[PDB]
């Protein structure tokens, strides 16, 4: 569930805007991680 | 003033008064304000933290 293997292999940044993270539509800030990102 | 009497007695009287004045004022006022505010990350705690 970590990308450090990926970064070591490819020498590339990992995209930093990732979906799946829940979003409180009242005060509009990310709240938690729902979908598993491996 | 020039006064001549009998075409022999002469008298001259020349006066002069120069009066110069100069006043200079200069004011200057510079104000500057730089406000910078970076916000890089936002660090939140996982709901499964102990």
């Amino acid at each position: 569930t970590g990308f450090q293997i990926c970064k070591n292999a490819l020498k590339l940044p990992v995209l930093e805007v990732l979906p799946g993270g829940g979003w409180d539509n009242l005060r509009n800030v990310d709240m938690g991680r729902v979908m598993d990102l491996t | 003033t020039e006064l001549a009497l009998f075409s022999r007695v002469n008298g001259k009287f020349s006066t002069e008064f120069q009066r110069m004045k100069t006043l200079q004022v200069k004011d200057q006022a510079v104000t500057t304000r730089v406000q910078v505010r970076n916000r890089i990350y936002t660090v939140k705690t996982t709901p499964t933290s102990e």
